[PDB]
């Protein structure tokens, strides 16, 4: 009975009180693993016309993302721009921003991505304002995914950093419409789970209630943006599966500079495209003479990948013996991770693949499932 | 007690956001800290007349 | 020694070679370090744990230093003393001492803890009905103390009121130091009160843990509490009166300051008007309840002069009044020669000290132990300012070089002229205009402190700004004072060693000490205070302005240097500045002229029957 | 009182009238 | 004090509230033009209303 700070010394040096110790760290993998599991080859729409939505509201001066949200999402949607257009490069993207009720072009659909890069830094520079519109942003959107051919699967993203949204009309007319046109809306709200977002990705996504993404932290942030960048899986009730004229330009060697067809500028190089013999300055582009398609290679292999994705590496048993003591990859020392003499072998860090039955170490099963995409035990294999 | 009221044709905005920013960057300038106090003036000649 | 040879690099270390104590393993999580030299420790704040060890150090040491990274404490008896009275046993400390402490503590530490701990609370002083009694749970304890007898006619015996002290410091000297705790819960001898704290007023969280740090076992105990000037030390005393709920006293150093007291105790406590009374010169009415409040000043209570029948009254009331609880505001003139017995003549079981410059040039300040008790809580000015409860002051020091006939004169001379000669330095004259010229297009109240009314006078003059001394009229004084808060021209003020003190003075952001009374610790900390109040706190990115103008290759560089020793152990840096950038762009230059320049040294030479009435 | 606000008013509402008219 | 009316406040004004528009229509053509309209309607009860 008395004041608070009478009654007794916090004693805050008292509260903390104080082999085997790998395996806690190695359970977390292992459920981190679990998810990763199940794995099967779905189709994919390789050719992506993808608008990007970004909230420049009063709702995006909120301090909780260092240092505002305005400009860490103005820069990690450069740092998707690149990756977009790294991974996925004959698709087509535009760039919209929301601001004071208003939806603004800052980029046209093209498939250059510094033109978005530029409009990006552009936006940087001004301060976010007003209060943001779902149904403007789409309705531009649903314009701008208009044109665009039936065998590019029309994909809409949304950085939606605001609770509220203020509409001239209603809204579920312009999600009636976004599904009568096939497009499909992933969301990436910053602060909660609002309903119209929810109700916008399950209608858009014939059903699925996983696109609509919720962050965490920043790292949460940089998660879900490379989520992003690889191509939805489509569904078996389309059936645009048509068929797309295009040429494999080739790559001119000219000392003498000449006007280019899609700037009218002197560029010294150049891609003769095969079927009007104009010359483009990049690279996949439509033709501005003929209305065709002019790809790499490369540009193809580059998407190729997601077509048929490697099946995960199973961490072997420890009880089983070992084909290798060294990596197929790059004899890494397999450790024996001996905690103790009682303790015994242990989470052995040899992971098989299936299609091949050689172990690699944790480094080839980080390079081999991202940055490569093929096992070179399947490829060294005489099959 | 009187009332006066401001009309502008969706032309002068940028204007008092330019205004807006002149405070902001005078009150800035008025708060920050001295040459002297975030550089060392060793290196410079002694003050005197 | 734990059989260590000693290296060839130990060869240099004066007994401080301690690499005999062998580093443990687990040393990652363990943030203390431990010197058998002297008991001194040091602490890392970004280990792991680093709390943990943080607050049980502030509790059990006194820190030395505290800088951002490292700090740096020394173990005393007092603090062990604090540290065992608010319920932390020997075996926990040492303990967890162990537990956090990358060396092992040596045998002679050990000792040392066990010394201090033992034998304490064995001799407690009480009060009862004005008279000083010694008590002892053990009969043997009266015995030993047969050396300082001044005994007057469960074990307890009477001591003479005016040589408690002399008590108090001859059981220091043995190993039985003096308790005081004030157990006012069982205490029902004296009248309660009702003294509560407003619902509307909040507490900050470091004022309740110098409040805990006093009231850690439930009980009032006696000790010295040091805050910043403007931070809030006045209601941490209001707090501990609404605390005890007994009869309190407050006693400040200024009759201004009397005065502001009453009004802390009438706003931010409920106390209605009847309970308070003021003893001073104007005011002499006395509370007509059993217990209440009387706010005074030191020097009524401490005169040995004659006084008047009305103040022996008053006095006499406060000698047969006992009193549960006292407020000495400004603890640092206790140690005095009349104040160190305003603890004697009024009989106080709870005695608390709060002040912001616990430092004087005298020995004597280290007396306050003997006069209050143990320290209690020692605040982290750094940790203040960043949370922006003070104002970031920029403490700096701008070099002033010498002329050479001004220098050529104060090595001829003796010191006391020598002072006037290197304030009256024409190179000050042009630092001082030049950073009124520039502080004011800045916006900034400027306050001018030198202690020389003559130099007070000269700036007056040269310069063109009021000016107030101690015997200014104090209408003018008022006016000047109104006329740098409200009025928008006149933003720098020239004050003497007025302003120094605990007297009521505007807001200001900006502070130029020109000149100073020798190398006085407390004068600094007490003119920083004044602008550690600032309005302009709340304002991202405010500093406030320190400067304090020297004259180099003089004693003012000595003084300084002294002075700005108390701010450093605080924390604060003193920056450097010998180059000001607009000396050969100023418009109004001061003694630019050789002639001037001269006149003015000279100047400061020649300084040093009912009808006869009508026929007178 | 009384009618000196009102004719302050009303001259404050004819003074934001010319100034607009003299702006336009 | 001082008020400011952007022309897309105007508008919002007008759609959101029909009896200001109703007003506008047979007063500002008529009889007191625009900005003092608006003084009168902000100095009004039924700006309070
Ligand atoms: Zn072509
Ligand atoms: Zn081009
Ligand atoms: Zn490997
Ligand atoms: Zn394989």
């Amino acid at each position: 009975g008395g004041y608070a700070w009478e009654d007794e010394i916090k004693r805050s040096w008292d509260l903390v009180k104080v082999m085997a110790s790998l395996v806690a760290s190695i359970v977390e993998a292992r459920k981190k693993r679990t998810a990763k599991k199940n794995i099967t080859p779905y189709q994919r729409g390789i050719i992506r016309s993808l608008i990007l939505t970004l909230d420049c509201s009063e709702a995006m001066l909120e301090k909780d993302l260092r240092p505002n949200r305005h400009a860490m999402i103005i820069q990690y949607a450069i740092d998707f721009v690149h990756e977009f257009f790294d991974q996925n490069p004959i698709s087509q993207m535009g760039i919209i921003i929301m601001r004071n009720g208003l939806a603004q072009l800052v980029s046209q659909v093209s498939g250059n991505p510094q033109d978005h890069i530029d409009a990006l830094k552009s936006i940087r520079k001004q301060e976010p304002k007003g209060n943001p519109s779902l149904q403007n942003a789409l309705e531009m959107a649903r314009g701008l995914l208009l044109p665009v051919p039936a065998h590019c699967t029309r994909e809409v993203l949304i950085v939606f950093g605001s609770l509220s949204t203020t509409d001239p009309g209603d809204i579920h007319q312009t999600i009636d419409s976004l599904v009568s046109e096939k497009i499909r809306v992933k969301v990436l709200g910053l602060s909660a789970q609002v309903a119209i977002c929810k109700e916008l990705c399950k209608a858009t996504n014939y059903g699925d209630e996983s696109f609509y993404k919720i962050l965490l932290d920043e790292t949460h942030l940089k998660e879900l943006f490379n989520e992003a960048v690889t191509p939805l899986p489509v569904n078996k009730i389309n059936k645009g599966f048509t068929l797309v004229k295009m040429g494999f330009p080739t790559r001119i060697f000219e000392d003498t500079p000449t006007f280019c067809s899609c700037h009218s500028k002197l560029v010294y190089g150049g891609y003769f495209c095969p079927n009007c013999h104009s010359k483009v300055c990049s690279l996949p582009t439509v033709c501005p003479c003929c209305d065709l398609m002019l790809i790499l290679s490369t540009h193809l292999a580059r998407s190729y990948h997601h077509l048929m994705p490697l099946k995960t590496f199973a961490e072997v048993p420890t009880t089983e013996k070992f084909r290798s003591e060294d990596c197929f990859s790059c004899q890494s020392r397999f450790p024996i991770l001996k905690n103790h003499k009682n303790g015994k072998l242990l989470t052995s860090s040899r992971y098989r693949c299936e299609d091949c039955k050689q172990e690699f170490c944790v480094d080839c099963d980080v390079f081999i499932h991202e940055i490569l995409h093929n096992c070179p035990g399947c490829e060294s294999k005489p099959v | 007690a009187t009332l006066h009221i401001n009309i502008t044709t969706a032309s002068d905005e940028v204007a008092q956001r330019e205004l807006q920013e002149r405070q902001a960057e005078e009150k800035r300038k008025q708060n920050a800290v001295p040459e002297w106090h975030k550089q060392s003036t060793i290196g410079k000649t002694a003050l005197g007349r | 020694p734990a059989d260590f040879v000693p290296d060839s690099v130990s060869g240099m270390f004066r007994s401080h070679d301690f690499s005999y104590l062998r580093l443990r393993p687990d040393h990652a999580s363990r943030p203390l370090w431990i010197s058998p030299s002297d008991g001194r420790i040091i602490l890392e704040s970004f280990s792991p744990l680093a709390e943990q060890a943080q607050d049980f150090l502030v509790t059990i040491a006194e820190p030395i230093s505290r800088p951002s990274h490292i700090h740096e404490y020394k173990i005393t008896a007092y603090s062990l003393y604090a540290a065992v009275s608010v319920g932390l046993e020997t075996d926990d400390i040492i303990s967890v001492l162990d537990r956090l402490s990358k060396v092992p503590v040596a045998e002679s530490i050990i000792n040392f803890i066990k010394g201090a701990t033992i034998s304490y609370g064995k001799v407690k002083l009480v009060i009862k009905h004005n008279r000083y009694f010694v008590e002892t749970t053990q009969a043997d304890i009266l015995q030993m103390l047969l050396n300082d007898s001044v005994i007057g006619p469960v074990h307890s015996f009477e001591i003479a009121n005016e040589s408690v002290e002399v008590v108090k410091k001859r059981c220091q000297e043995i190993d039985y130091p003096v308790l005081e705790e004030y157990d006012f819960r069982n205490d029902h001898r004296n009248p309660d009160l009702d003294i509560d704290l407003k619902p509307s007023t909040q507490i900050r969280p470091y004022q309740e843990k110098s409040l805990s740090k006093m009231f850690g076992n439930g009980r009032a105990r006696s000790g010295i509490i040091v805050l910043p000037c403007g931070a809030g030390k006045t209601l941490v005393g209001i707090t501990a009166a609404c605390t005890i709920k007994k009869s309190v006293i407050v006693l400040c150093t200024s009759s201004v300051s009397v005065m502001q007291w009453r009004q802390q105790f009438l706003q931010w406590c409920t106390l209605q008007p009847e309970n308070c009374a003021v003893f001073t010169s104007d005011n002499k009415e006395m509370f007509q309840t059993e217990s209440g409040l009387v706010v005074s000043t030191y020097s009524m209570v401490a005169n040995t002069r004659n006084r008047s029948h009305d103040s022996q009254k008053v006095m006499d009331f406060l000698t047969g009044r006992e009193w549960g609880f006292i407020i000495l505001d400004e603890v640092h003139v206790v140690p005095a020669a009349m104040f160190r017995r305003v603890v004697s003549t009024i009989a106080a079981h709870a005695k608390l000290g709060l002040t912001a410059t616990l430092v004087r040039e005298d020995d004597k300040i280290g007396d306050l132990n003997f006069l209050i008790g143990p320290k209690l809580y020692e605040a982290n000015w750094m940790e203040l300012s960043q949370k922006g409860h003070i104002a970031n002051v920029q403490c700096a020091e701008v070099w002033c070089p010498m002329t050479a006939e001004f220098y050529q004169e104060y090595l001829r001379e003796t010191a006391r002229k020598r002072m006037l000669l290197y304030i009256m330095n024409p190179t000050k004259f042009q630092a001082c205009q030049f950073l009124i010229q520039y502080h004011e297009r800045r916006g900034d109240k400027i306050i001018v402190f030198s202690d020389n009314v003559y130099a007070l006078q000269e700036y007056a003059l040269k310069m063109g700004k009021p000016f107030i001394y101690g015997s200014t009229p104090q209408q003018e004084r008022m006016n000047i004072l109104q006329n740098f808060q409200y009025n928008d021209q006149i933003n720098t003020i020239f004050l003497s060693k007025v302003g120094d003190t605990s007297i009521d003075l505007p807001e200001a952001t900006c502070l130029i000490q020109i000149s100073s009374h020798y190398g006085s610790r407390r004068q600094e900390a007490q003119r920083l205070g004044r602008i550690l109040r600032a309005k302009r706190r709340n304002d991202e990115g405010f500093n406030a302005f320190f400067y304090s103008l020297v004259s180099k290759d003089t004693q003012e560089m000595y003084y300084s240097t002294k002075r700005q020793a108390f701010l450093v152990d605080q924390g604060y840096a003193f920056k450097v500045i010998t180059h000001l950038h607009g000396m050969e762009n100023i418009p109004n230059l001061a003694y630019a002229s050789p002639r001037e320049r001269r006149e003015l040294l000279q100047e400061v030479l020649l300084k040093n029957h009912p009808l006869i009435r009508k026929m007178y | 009182d009384n009618i000196k606000m009102t004719l302050q008013q009303i001259i404050s509402r004819y003074k934001d009238a010319d100034i607009y008219e003299e702006k336009r | 004090v001082n008020v400011n009316l952007s022309r897309e406040k105007i508008l919002n004004i007008f759609e959101n509230y029909p009896i200001v528009k109703k007003a506008y229509t047979d007063n500002v053509p008529k009889n007191f033009k625009e900005p003092e309209f608006w003084a009168r309607f902000f100095s009004s009860k039924l700006f309070r209303k």
